[PDB]
Order: structure tokens, then sequence, then C-alpha cells
RNA sequence: CAGCGAAGGAUUUGGUGGAUUACUAGCUAAUAGCAAUCUA
């Protein structure tokens, strides 16, 4: 290209490195305490010691610091320079960093990781250099002056590039503008990576789940009348919503069905993904919390289901998985909930492989019949697999009792279930 | 019937037409031998210019072709045409009736191999001069040891070895004691594609299935395998910049790019290439370039470069997809109507079946170009029917 | 009756709510020291 | 334009079973030449008519629909008796039969055989070097039930057991649309859009003539020692030729032109 | 101002291969 | 380790410094034919130092599941097989040829309608010329056009009898007071209904009627009803074969609309309701099976001035039953006014209400809406000034959203005047003034 | 205001890619080696 630009590209791969005493004190006021003619005439065993401080304070409210102590915080790191040693070298040192950012990313509300970071940033540079995970671990606080503060003295990524009318603004970015920041799935993948490091050092937490949660299903209502770029945006959603469900945290899983549930009634999708799904949510289901917010996931996710083989049976492998994890009481106590969330077509899936896959305890589906209203195609394929069911093994009390009580109602339904098999004659005989 | 007036001089405004090209190197270059009918055309792959074409045709439609460094092997009907630059420098007539159906180049010992599992191989007289010309032996697969072929080649590191992919098995050769070394295991459908791995001593191949197995030869065993819905899958390659990337192609004009390390789908492309004249005939990685050439049948070529990522410090998960590089492309049905532009010769004007009107260029390959369908709008305030 | 029994299974379906791109900024607003089963219960809530 | 899809008459001129479309839907309805409402319905849009021929014996059509099935359908039972399917999901382009035996012609270019008092696929093969091909017509000699022609844009003839092209002819610059067997040695061909019909030997193949209309061709019947040969312009005229293989000596023009006109201009 | 999706000019760098001449043998 | 051992390799040597690329790869400057196993080993090596070794190849040897399916499938909507209902605000049209191309019209299209089994179209408009087409996507022409003079047709409709179905009578009626019955029977028959038996002072003009079967709840003599509208609150019902004034009804305040809701009662029995407005908006639900007296009232929630009526979602007049075992209960009602707020109501709740609450009060469409019609299954709602162009919308329900995607502003729908349904293919038909009629169709029907 | 009018219309502008001369492949120490290396 030209020779403008053709320098520019070596200008901001040498800005790490101070040239001269005006670059020099240009590149040292970053500060993310103090004010430029402050944080000029600061020298480096200064911030080093009182950020020692900060950090055995931290240490002590957190004990996983000392290593970062032992190996980054230590009395050589101020003379270790970055930019004068190899590639291995910086490569440990910035994946250290990394440890060490998602590792503090909770502790930006109190000021000891202030200063505890504020050498890190003075000393290893990494407001100009890494800067990436620097950005995607504090932006959860994005209402704060401390993110204003280190906006201000960032230099922006080529991902970022809506927030660079918000450098030295005294108005902190706003909600819409971190939609806009999370609507494009080159940052996405960025973020899902971001999450699967969160994911398996356990520093995932309530407040970063919160926020991510909450501009995912932001992202997926901006993408609700674009098909294309739906369909295109799956593949990264749905996969941390696998991984997030890989973990233990109660919150995480939680947030697993808040995007779940709010992509499935987004669009429909498939049978088989979404049993996939279902299986997916039961099979890392440990506390109350998330057996609750995962029974309402997935009643809504069976309710967002449509075409036919929408009410069928659900298989055998995950039939007994769902009632290993769920007993029928809390199917029957949830059905009992005043609220009546709408679960007809889970619940008639359900009917229908308790009556297809067990055979044997319906005391159960004629309560739970009793406790909700239904409409007329579910019963419809519940009595037929009824007919089946007192054909192939004999009848019983409960059986004939749930008969005449849907000869109680509607008659005319378990009439034309006859007429399409048989006659009511000959279910009289098999009385 | 030969003439007296006129003769016949070029068949121009054509690109490809569903043969595999095949790709070589000189130096830092890169020149793509693709197959036009009966003759085969030389293009280069840095400006997609053209650079050869055969000096006079063959005498039946080439069914497949290679390439080494300088020379071009080409191969119709019972032979196998050694050529460089364009001219022909050595026939090889091969010792049978029957058709040939692959070859590929490895050291000194070409291979070629018919329709009834019957394998020339052939040597090179001196083992300084250029090409292989003296005969050397024939294998030959029996229904016992495997089904009918689907390709043969020479993957990397291997004394002396070949491996011919059936549509049952896949089975290695020493070709110097014209010695079987090692059938495969057994595999349950009929595969279509095999190409060699960057990585030591493996082979990925792929199957009617969309399925692609990946099988140490060394171990004999297969390593992983990827499985996609429904797809007739028809042309695998790698990439070789470091960073490692599948890419499978698939008949339905689908191009699928599977990160390796991490088993993911990077990107997929539809409707590349058009689904009814091959779709994705051939598909490849220029090694060492993070771009891809593909073929269709539907004579068109065309390059997908592969940018760097946006995420300086993560680099390798965010992966920009592929966009669109130079092509090459006639229109993919027979012409029906024809003009001549200028009274200089230089541009012709064609219109297709396929409801296409490119301006071809008779002077310099490169400048034929397709004119456009972009209404100009109405300024009166009327609306587009 | 298969036109019969198809239409009522159509018949069979009561009023989803939809989403839309002005649903669920209101979120951001309590974003903040809110625990995520309260999160999931007010996202339903607007969801449904 | 026609609202009638397509139509064709039963040996020896008496019912015309035509399929036409109804609300997107085709129905095929047959009627004699001299009323019927027992319309066969179909199912669904995607599942229309391409080519259908009448049988000769109770009585019958034969329907090769666009997915891969031929309904063997009765016309006096009005439903269809038999469904032949194939392997794979491919629009057929023409059927022919002749006693027993039936061939069917695939978009994939595969030929497909089938017969009708046993209800099997006898055999199934693809060739080379023909690829787009839309309709064929088994050549009689009796019980010829080899060498039958194969037709388009290139028209080429084919054995049935030495499987291969046993003769080429000069087809047209269109597909072919018309191929009609007339005697023992002389078929008509014609293609889509152009005026101009042509009878090959089937031997030297010569083009003996070409028969001008003043239209392009729709369809064409003629008589059983090809003495006359009437054809339908688009247009919506009617060409009768008479004794066109007699010899103006080698491009035979229109003889007879029949146009049907209301009174009222 | 959204994110730059920007292109450049390619260029070819420079090729390493294997190549197969070094891969057969003569019995001495 | 290996698998295979080739037994020959082992016994070669290779002076490995015969050329330039293979001499780079000795240990020394004394070592010149070196063994095969070794040989293997150092090429080996040099390949892996020319490609190097990454980490997919040993990994490994082939709460997961969603992982899985995800890396298996491309096309995550499962639209593609049956979907059996519509997509919401998205629909797929496509348009066909334009119904009056074959015989134009003149005036504008004040009636469109389907035979209810037949595939034909009638066309009625104030040039006093109905027209009948028969309909295709491809070509579609005219049966018969009849004329008849000295009457501008304004609304006219096809009938079937639901007992014997071999009937087909068309009814039309303009501004006049008369209106023409017609036995379609492929030169025609028509006769010319005109004696009002009980009132004969309320009617200025036929210019508004409905056709409606009903049982006769002794016997089951099911047969047509004619129901015209009068001038002060009157709505007269007739015999559809004779022609005797059944009886009528008189509503208070000023007649704008009313519809026809059938119900079923047994296997063979049914009852049909008719239902009447206001411009005020306070509706009268009376069944006249039995004689006509108010069952049910009550009121819509707003409107000043409402204009039109209409229920749908089972069978209706535009949907009619063909045996007496098919006819259903409907499901949706919905009212339209001067303002253009149409409420739709659900009717599997709000027969218990005595005062309803809307489902949904929609407002898209500014001015006063005209038309407003069902589908044959009800899904689609179809809204329709006659007012400005392009003055229509459709409507997905239950979801009650409008749809997005269509029509856009490049539809030349025109300053719409009518519309109707196909009974079963999901073909739509719309009418302006300027006097052609446009086709489209609905793939998912 | 009108009409034109297939699930939008009409404009501003960046970047890349292809042309703007007539298409015989790269490098070097060049009757050859290289393309993994010109070194002993």
């Amino acid at each position: 290209s030209s020779l403008s630009d053709q320098l520019a590209q070596v200008a901001s791969n040498n800005a790490t490195v101070a040239l001269d005493r005006k670059r020099r004190q240009k590149l040292h006021s970053a500060s993310l305490i103090y004010n430029s003619k402050t944080a000029a005439t600061q020298d480096y065993d200064f911030i080093f010691e009182n950020a020692s401080k900060a950090l055995e304070e931290l240490s002590q409210i957190e004990p996983k610091f000392a290593i970062f102590s032992r190996t980054l915080f230590s009395e050589s790191s101020i003379s270790l320079d970055r930019n004068v040693q190899t590639k291995e070298e910086i490569k440990d040192l910035d994946n250290a960093i990394n440890a060490y950012l998602l590792l503090a990313s909770s502790k930006w509300y109190l000021a000891p990781t202030l200063h505890a970071t504020e050498w890190l940033v003075r000393r290893f540079q990494i407001h100009v250099k890494n800067t990436e995970m620097l950005l995607l671990s504090t932006l959860n606080y994005y209402q704060t002056p401390v993110f204003k503060r280190i906006l201000s003295i960032i230099k922006l990524p080529p991902l970022f590039n809506c927030l660079s009318n918000f450098v030295r603004s005294e108005k902190p970015p706003t909600a819409l503008t971190m939609i806009k920041l999370f609507n494009d799935m080159d940052f996405l993948k960025l973020y899902t990576s971001y999450l699967d490091q969160c994911i398996k050092h356990n520093a995932t937490y309530t407040n970063q789940l919160l926020f991510t949660t909450c501009c995912f299903i932001n992202v997926v209502a901006f993408n609700s009348n674009n098909d294309e770029k739906l369909n295109q945006l799956v593949p990264i959603l749905l996969e941390i919503s696998a991984k997030l469900l890989a973990s233990k945290s109660k919150d995480c899983q939680i947030a697993a069905h808040t995007i779940l549930v709010v992509f499935a009634t987004a669009l429909p999708l498939k049978k088989t993904i979404i049993l996939a799904a279902m299986e997916t949510i039961l099979s890392n289901l440990d506390a109350k919390e998330a057996k609750h917010s995962a029974l309402l996931t997935i009643c809504k996710l069976f309710q967002t289901l449509k075409g036919q083989g929408n009410v069928d049976q659900l298989p055998s492998k995950i039939f007994k998985l769902f009632d290993s994890k769920f007993d029928t009481v809390s199917i029957l106590t949830f059905l009992d909930k005043e609220d009546k969330p709408v679960c007809d077509k889970f619940i008639t899936s359900y009917t229908r492989s308790i009556a297809r896959y067990d055979r044997s305890k319906l005391n159960i589906i004629l309560s739970l019949l009793k406790k909700i209203r239904l409409e007329r195609y579910e019963v419809r394929l519940i009595i037929t697999d009824l007919i089946y069911l007192s054909e192939i093994l004999e009848d019983k009390s409960q059986l004939v009792e749930l008969f005449e009580y849907f000869i109680s109602i509607n008659e005319d339904l378990v009439l034309k279930c006859l007429k399409s098999l048989g006659l009511t004659g000959e279910l009289f005989e098999i009385r | 019937k030969n003439s007296k007036i006129f003769s016949p001089f070029r068949i121009i405004g054509n690109v490809s037409n569903g043969v595999p090209f095949a790709t070589g190197t000189l130096g830092s270059t890169f020149y793509i031998v693709t197959c036009v009918g009966k003759t085969f055309q030389i293009y280069d792959a840095n400006t997609l210019h053209l650079l050869f074409v055969s000096e006079k045709e063959t005498p039946s439609s080439i069914v497949a072709l290679s390439a080494h460094f300088h020379y071009v092997y080409a191969a119709y009907e019972n032979k196998v045409g050694i050529y460089k630059r364009g001219i022909e420098e050595h026939l090889l007539e091969l010792e049978t009736d029957a058709n040939v159906e692959h070859l590929c180049i490895f050291g000194d010992y070409l291979c070629a191999s018919t329709d009834d599992n019957s394998i020339f191989i052939y040597k090179k007289s001196d083992p300084q001069d250029k090409y292989p010309s003296e005969f050397y032996t024939k294998l030959t697969v029996t229904e016992i040891q495997g089904g009918e072929i689907v390709s043969l080649q020479h993957l990397a590191t291997y004394l002396n070895k070949l491996t011919v992919v059936t549509k049952s098995n896949v089975l290695l050769f020493n070709v110097r004691t014209g010695k079987l070394v090692f059938t495969s295991n057994e595999f349950p459908d009929q595969i279509t594609t095999a190409e060699p791995a960057p990585v030591l001593d493996i082979i990925a191949l792929g199957t009617v299935t969309g399925e692609v197995i990946m099988f140490n030869m060394r171990k004999g065993k297969r390593i992983r395998t990827i499985k996609i819905p429904q797809s007739r899958i028809s042309s695998l390659s790698f990439r070789t910049d470091g960073s490692s990337h599948l890419s499978v192609g698939t008949s339905s004009g689908d191009l699928i790019f599977y990160d390796l390390d991490r088993r993911s789908r990077i990107h997929v492309l539809k409707n590349i290439h058009r689904e009814s004249y091959g779709g994705v005939t051939q598909a490849t990685f220029l090694n060492g370039q993070p771009i891809i050439v593909t073929s269709g049948g539907d004579n068109s070529l065309k390059e997908y470069v592969f940018d760097p990522s946006l995420s300086q410090g993560s680099g390798d998960v965010v992966v920009q997809p592929p966009r669109y590089l130079r092509s090459r492309g006639g229109h993919s049905q027979p012409p029906s109507y024809i003009a001549f532009a200028d009274s200089q010769s230089h541009f012709m004007l064609s219109a297709s079946k396929d409801r296409s009107l490119w301006s071809f260029s008779l002077r310099k390959d490169a400048q034929s170009q397709e004119m456009s369908q972009r209404l100009h709008k109405k300024q009166d305030g009327g609306r587009v029917g | 009756d298969e036109e019969d029994i198809a239409l009522e299974f159509i018949n069979g379906e009561k009023k989803d709510k939809l989403v839309n791109m002005n649903s669920f900024t209101s979120m951001f607003d309590n974003i903040q020291n809110v625990q995520m089963d309260t999160f999931f219960d007010r996202v339903m809530k607007v969801l449904t | 334009d026609s609202p009638v899809l397509q139509s064709a008459y039963d040996p020896s001129g008496q019912y015309l079973c035509y399929v036409t479309v109804a609300l997107d839907k085709q129905r095929v309805g047959v009627q004699p030449t001299q009323w019927n409402e027992n319309f066969l319905y179909l199912e669904d849009s995607k599942l229309k008519v391409t080519c259908l021929k009448w049988v000769n014996d109770t009585v019958a059509i034969i329907l090769g629909m666009n997915n891969g099935e031929i309904w063997l359908y009765s016309v006096l039972a009005n439903e269809v008796t038999y469904k032949f399917t194939t392997g794979n999901s491919y629009e057929i382009k023409d059927i022919d039969l002749m006693g027993n035996q039936l061939w069917c012609i695939d978009s994939s270019d595969a030929f497909y055989q089938f017969d009708l008092l046993q209800f099997k696929l006898l055999q199934h093969f693809r060739i080379n070097n023909c690829v787009q091909l839309n309709k064929l017509t088994i050549v009689p000699a009796g019980d010829s039930v080899a060498q039958l022609l194969v037709a388009s844009h290139s028209i080429s003839l084919i054995d049935i057991e030495e499987k291969k092209v046993v003769m080429t002819f000069p087809g047209h610059v269109s597909p072919v649309s018309t191929l009609q067997v007339i005697t023992n040695e002389f078929f008509i061909s014609g293609a889509e859009g152009d005026r101009f019909l042509n009878v090959y030997d089937i031997h030297s193949g010569m083009t003996k003539c070409v028969l001008v209309a003043e239209s392009d061709i729709k369809e064409l019947s003629h008589s059983g020692q090809a003495d006359s040969i009437a054809v339908t312009t688009e247009d919506g005229s009617l060409e009768i030729f008479v004794d066109p293989l007699v010899s103006g000596n080698k491009s035979k023009k229109s003889s007879k032109k029949i146009q049907i006109v209301s009174k009222d201009g | 101002p959204k994110v730059v999706r920007e292109a450049k000019k390619v260029e070819m760098t420079e090729a390493r291969a294997y190549n197969a001449d070094a891969d057969t043998a003569k019995a001495a | 380790e290996a698998a295979w051992i080739d037994s020959d390799d082992e016994k070669i040597k290779v002076p490995i410094l015969v050329t330039n690329k293979t001499k780079k790869l000795r240990t020394s400057y004394n070592e010149s034919k070196i063994n095969g196993v070794h040989y293997i080993n150092r090429l080996r090596s040099q390949f892996e130092k020319i490609y190097p070794r990454p980490k997919w190849v040993d990994d490994e040897s082939d709460i997961n599941a969603l992982t899985k399916i995800l890396s298996t499938t491309y096309n995550y909507k499962d639209t593609l097989s049956n979907s059996k209902l519509l997509p919401p605000k998205k629909l797929d049209i496509v348009r066909l040829k334009d119904a009056n191309a074959s015989h134009p019209s003149h005036s504008a299209i004040q009636s469109l309608s389907f035979h209810p089994s037949k595939p034909l179209l009638l066309t009625g408009g104030y040039d006093k010329t109905l027209r009948i087409y028969h309909i295709d996507g491809k070509t579609n022409h005219l049966v018969t056009s009849l004329h008849l003079v000295g009457s501008p047709i304004q609304t006219c409709t096809f009938y079937t009898s639901l007992s014997n179905q071999n009937q087909q009578n068309i009814f039309t009626a303009g501004r006049r007071r008369y209106m023409h019955s017609w036995d379609l029977s492929l030169t025609a028959k028509i006769e010319k209904f005109s004696r009002l038996y009980g009132h004969e002072s309320t009617q200025r003009s036929f210019e508004n009627f409905k056709v409606a079967h009903l049982q006769n709840s002794q016997t089951n003599s099911v047969h047509g009803i004619v129901l015209l509208q009068g001038n002060n609150g009157w709505i007269n019902i007739l015999h559809s074969t004779s022609g005797l004034w059944l009886m009528g009804c008189k509503i208070e305040g000023v007649i704008t609309d009313f519809c026809i809701d059938y119900q079923p009662i047994s296997r063979g029995k049914f009852r049909t309701i008719l239902i009447a407005v206001n411009a005020y908006g306070e509706v009268w639900e009376f069944d006249l099976n039995k004689n006509g007296h108010v069952i049910r009232r009550w009121k819509d929630q707003g409107g000043v001035g409402i204009t039109k009526i209409q229920v749908g979602g089972g069978t209706t007049t535009t949907c009619p039953a063909l045996q007496i075992s098919k006819i259903k209960q409907n499901r949706w009602l919905a009212v339209g006014s001067e303002s253009g707020f149409v409420n739709l109501y659900d009717r599997n709740n709000a027969m218990t209400s005595s005062t309803p609450t809307p489902v949904a009060a929609l407002d898209q469409l500014t001015t006063t809406i005209s038309n407003l019609q069902f589908s044959p299954d009800g899904q689609i709602l179809c809204m329709a000034s006659r007012a400005v162009k392009d003055a229509l919308r459709l409507v997905h329900l239950p979801s009650c959203s409008v749809f997005s995607n269509w029509p856009t502003s490049g539809t030349p729908l025109g300053k719409v005047t009518s519309v109707a349904f196909s009974p079963s293919g999901g073909l739509l038909a719309v009418g302006n003034e300027q006097g052609k009629v446009r086709l489209w169709k609905l793939n998912h029907y």
C-alpha cells in the first residue's frame, strides 16, 4: 500500500517501546489512579510497593493470589522489561496476565484490586499490548468510573470499534451500545472463548453471568426478524449453552436455561436438537433452584415445538432419566402451582411416555389429567395409546376409572377413537 | 472432415468442465491445470491469467490429469501424455484396451490405473531424467482384495509405497517388489474421496454418506470421523499454513470448513458451485497459502481467501469467514447467440441457454467478463416491474 | 376426517408471545445485585 | 395459452385423457369423442403429471408423475390401481410400453424396465455418452423389445442387450418434443420451438424429408401406414400432410390447413 | 462507528513443501 | 506399534549426497550410504520440520449430545418437512397470473367469491355483468359471463345445498329492490326474487345479503336462507329455494353488518346463530333455527362507528361445509371500525363473559376498513379498506401479529375493494376499482 | 392528487477483486541445478 499507512503499521507495532523523553512521558502518564501531571513523576518502586500492599490484602481476602506474588508481583518484576525478551517468554507473560485478569475479574468493586492492577498496567503495559482480555474481563462494570477510566486510557482494539466515541466522554457507554458491540459473531466467538476459559477455571460469578446472559438475550432480540442471521447465530450460543451446563454452578446452569428458553421461543428448532438440549440440561442437574428453573425451561421448550410429531413419545433413555432427576410428585406439585404455566405439550408427551414405557402406575396420569386441562388432539392421542395399552395388557381398575372419566367428559372423543379402532361394544367387551 | 479454407483455432470462453483439476508449484508460484473437454489449460494462480493450452487436441476426452513441477500428465482413453509447457513431450501407451481411470506421480514411479483395477506403474530409465518413460510393472487388484478402484496416491514419507483407495477398502503397495503390504479394515459404505494430510502418514477419506474417516495407515486405524448429514461428499483438502483446517466439498454445491484442533465448523458455504453440474468437483488449499481454489462442473473456477484474524490476542479461535477473490468463468450451457462487437475482432458477445450474457475477449482471455443485469432506475417515478 | 383432525390440530394452539427487538432492554436497569433465579423468573414473566 | 397441461388419445381415437390444473392441483379427466366426470385428483402441488400413455387389455392410463412413480391408473375404477416406484426420487420424463414390457426414463438418465402383468422392476441401467434425455420410443418389429430409440437434442438408438449406442442422428438445436415412429424404417422427430419435423431412416440415418409447418409444432398424429401426418401448430391451427414419403423434393410443405374460427370473428 | 470489516491486498508468501523425489530407493 | 512391517526397506542403502535436496539430512561429513529404516526416520523428521506436527492427530482416537447434534446438522429449523401451521410475521406468498387478464372487466369489483368445491371464481361489479372464471396458476379463463341489464350488482355469491349438493345457485343483488337466483347448468334460467311477504317498508335496497344453511330441528330439512339488510334495524331471513319470508329480526340502532356462526349439537344436528352490530358497537347474538329471539347480547370495547364484522375460524360463508357432519363451531370473531381498529375475539371463553375483552385490538391500517375475511382454516385474517392504495394487511393468528414481509409498497394491489380466499388451495384473490383482480397463493397450504 | 408496480423503493460513499496493450510458468552463478539448500 502507501507509505503513510505502511509505516503507521510499524508505529502501532512499536507503540509500546519508548524511544525518547516525550514519548516516554506520554506512555508513562497512563494510569488507572492518578492523573497526568501526578502520574508522570511516579517511579516504578513506589507503585510497586503500594501495589504489593494492595495485593497482600487482596490475597488475604482471596487465597489464590500468592502465586502471582511469587511469579508476577515479585521484586524482580520491576526490572523485568516486557519488550526486550523473546516471543516464548512473552507468551508465558501474557498468559499469566490473562490468568490474573480473569481471576481478578470479580473484585473491581473494591479499590485493592485497582491498586493491584495499576502497577500491572504501568509496568507490563497491558493497556496497549494485552488489551482484549482486559476489556472483556472488566466489561461487566460498564456503568462504573473504573471502566470509564480504563476506556479513557486504553488503545481501542479492532473489535470494540463502537466504543470509540465513548473514549474520554463522561457519559458511560449505554446498554444499546453494549448490544451493538455484542451484535456480530466475530465478537461472539471471542466472547464464547473467554467464557470457556472462565468455565474451566470456575471463575464464573453471579454478576458476569447475569450481564452475559442479558446481552445474549438482547442479541437474540435484535436478531428476531432475521432468519438467516439467527440461523447463523445458533451454533455459538447453543455451544456455550452446552459448555455452560457442563459446569457445576447453579447460576451458570440457570443462565444456560435462560438462553435456551429465549432461543426456543425465538425460532422453532428441530425435535432432535431440542431433545438433546432437554437431556443435556437434565444430565447435570443438582441444586433445587436448577431443578425448578430447568422444569420451567423444559416446559417452555416443548411448548415452542410445532409440526407433526410434536407430542410424540420422548424415548426411553431420556424418559427414565427425566424420572430419575424428577420424581412424579414434583411434576404433580408443579402442575398444582397456581400461576399455571402453559405446559400442555410436554405433559402430553409425558403422559404418553409414562403409559408406554412404564405402563404400571396410572394413578399418576389420572391425577395430573384431573389437575390440568388439556386440548383435544392431545387427549385423543393419549386415549389412543390407552386403547393400545388396554389391549396389550389386561384391564385394571385404574385404567377403566380414567376411561370412564373420559366417558364422563367429552364422550364422542373416545367414541371416535373407537370408530377409528373397533367399536364401543368391543370396548365394553374389554371392560 | 478436414477442410481447405478454415482451420480450427481454439475453443475460447471455456474454463472448466468438471474433471478434478491439479495444481503445481514452481518456486513460489502456483499453476492450475484444468481440463476443458479434450484439451486442457494451464492458468496461474496469482493473477489467474491463462498461461498455456495444449497445442493440439486429444483423441478422446481427457478423463484425469495431474501435475508435477514442469510436467503435466494428461490421461484419456488408453494413454497418458507427459506434457511440458502445454506441448506433448512423451506419449505413454498402456498395455491394454481398458480405459484409464486415475493416476499419481511420486519419486520415480508413475502409476496409472484402468477401469478394471489394473495398475500400470512406470519408471524413469535414468534416476536423473525428467519424466517416467519406461514400463516397470503391472499390479492388479482383485475383488477379493477390495472393491473397484476410486483413487490412488502416494502419501508422503513412505519408502516406495503407494495407497490404492477402493470403494470398500484401503490397500497399500510396495511398488518395487510389486507386493501388497497392508490391506486395511473393512469399510461399511462406498467412499469417494481420499486426500492425504500434511501431518505424518494419515489420509482423509470421505464416503457417500457424509462422513470423513481419517485413516492412520502406519497405525492401520482410524483417528477421527467427521459426521455430516446426507451429503454426497466430493472433494477434501487440508490447509497447510500451520493453522490446521480441513475443507470438505459436497456435491450439493457446499464447501464446509472444519477446524480440526477443536472439531468445529469454521464456516459453511452454500451454493458456491451449481448443484446440477456436479457441485464442487475439486477444491484445494494452495499449500503454504491461506487461499482456496475451487472448481465446479459449471464452467467456473474460484478463489476464496482466508483473512487474518481480528482478535490479535485470541487468534486461532476467532477465524474470519472466507472472502471471495479472483474467479474465471464462462456460461455453463451452450451459447445461443453470438455476435462480434468491434471491427478490430477483439471483443465478442455470447448469450447462452442459461440466460447469461458474456463479453468474451478473444485477444486476451482474462478480459472476458459477464454483462450485468442491474436495471437503471426509472427517473420519472415508476417502480421496476 | 383427515382434514378435520388437521383442523383440530391447528385449533389446539394458544396465543404465544413472540420476542421483538425492544422487549429485553429493561433488564439492564436491574442487572445489578440481583440473584439469577429472580432474573430467570423476570425473563420468563416478560416472555409469557 | 392452453389450460390443458397435456393430453393424449387412446389408440383407435375414441377417448382423450387430459391433465389440467384446478386450484393448484392437477386432475386427470377422460372424455369420449362423439359427459364424463371422473376427475382423478392429485394430492398436492408438489406432484404433477409429467407424461402419460394409454394401454391396450383392461383399459387403463399410466401416468408418470414428477417424483419417481408410475401410477398405473384404471379409468373404470376411478383410482390409481398400482404405483410403480423407482429407487430414486427423481422426476421421470417419458414412458412407453409394448405388450407386457414397459420402459421409463429418468431425469438422472437411467432406463427402467417394468412389467404391468407382474409389477416388478426388471432391469435398471444408465449408459454413457447420453445425458440430457427426455423422451424415448420402443421401435416395433413384432417382438422387438430390443432397440429402443432415445432422444433429446441429438437422437440416439439403443439395443437393450449390448446396451451401447448403435446409431446417432442429427437432432435439433432444441430438446426434442415429439418422437414418433411411423413405419418399420422411418420416424418423425420434432423439437420444441421449431417448425421443422424430419423423417429419419432408422438404418442409414439419412434424413429423407423435412416437413415444414407454418408455426411451431405442438403434437402430431399419423395414420397407421404413414400416408398422412396431421400436426397441431402452436397457434392453434392444424396442418395435415398427405403422402409425406413420396416425391418440394426435400422439404415437404403443409398440404392442408384447418382452423376452427367461431362465427363471432 | 461499526467494526471495520476491511480487506487488504493479498500476497502469496513462500511455499515450503515436501517433495516425493526422496521417497524411492534402489537395491545396491 | 505398526500394524504392518514392510520387511524390504531395512535392506536398502541410499547415497544421500547424490543431489542437492537430499544432502542436508546427513549428520557427518564422512557418512555416505545410510540404512533404510534410519533413512525413513531421517526424512520423517524432515517432514515433521517442513510441516509441524499439530495436536489434533495425537488428541485421541475415535452431557455431550447437544454439542454432537449441533455439530451434525446445519439447518436448525424443522419447517422443511411438515410445518402444519403458519410461520408468523413472514409468509411465503407467490404471485400468479392476473385473474382478470383473459376477459377483463370495466367497473369496480364489488364482489368476489369461490365455488365451495369446484375450481371456480365469481366476479361481480357495477357494470352489471357477473362473470365466472375457471382459475389456475398459469392461464385462467372465463367459463361464462352472465350480463343482466338495469341491475348493477353489489354482492353475489355461490351456494350449494347441504343435503344433495347438486344445486349450485348463484345469488346476486345490487342497489335495486330485486335480487336474482341462478341454478347453474353449464342457456341460463334465473329467477328474480322480489316478493317481500311480511315487511315491504324496510328495504330501500338489497345490496347487503348473506346466505346460510339451517336445520329444521324437528325434522332435518336442511335448507338455505337469504339474509337481507334493511334500513332501521331490520335484517330479514328468507328462504333460498322458495323465496318465502321465514322471519325477520330488528335490532335497536342502525344495522352496519352481520355474520353467521353455526355450531354442532350432535352427530347430525347443528344450530345457526346470527351476529349483528350497530354503528355503536353492541352486538346481538341470536339463534334462528328456532324463532329469532336474542340469546346473547354484549358490547365491543370501543368504536364510535364500527363498519364490518366477520366471524371465522370454523366454517362460515366463505368456507362452507359439504356434508352436514362436516360443519364446525367457529373460533374467532372480528369487529372493525371506521377508525381502523379491528378487535378480534376468541369464542371458546367468550360465550360466558357478557362483556368480553379482546384478545387483540390491532390498528395497523389507518383508515376505515371495508372487507375482512378469515382463512378457511382460521390462521390468516385479511383486512382491507376502500380509501387508500395498498390498504390491506394480513394477520397471523393465534399469535395476532401482522405479517411484515408482505405486502410491501411494491405490490400492485391498487385501491382494494374486495378480497376472497380459496376453500382449500390457499389461493387468495384481491380486487380493486380500476378493474383487475389479482391472484396470489400461500405456499404453506 | 394520479398511475407504474411478484415477499420493498430511491439515493450517498469506503474497501477488495477483474479489465484498462496482444494471454509461452518462478529463482540462480543459466546448453544446468533449485523449487526442502548451495553447501565441504
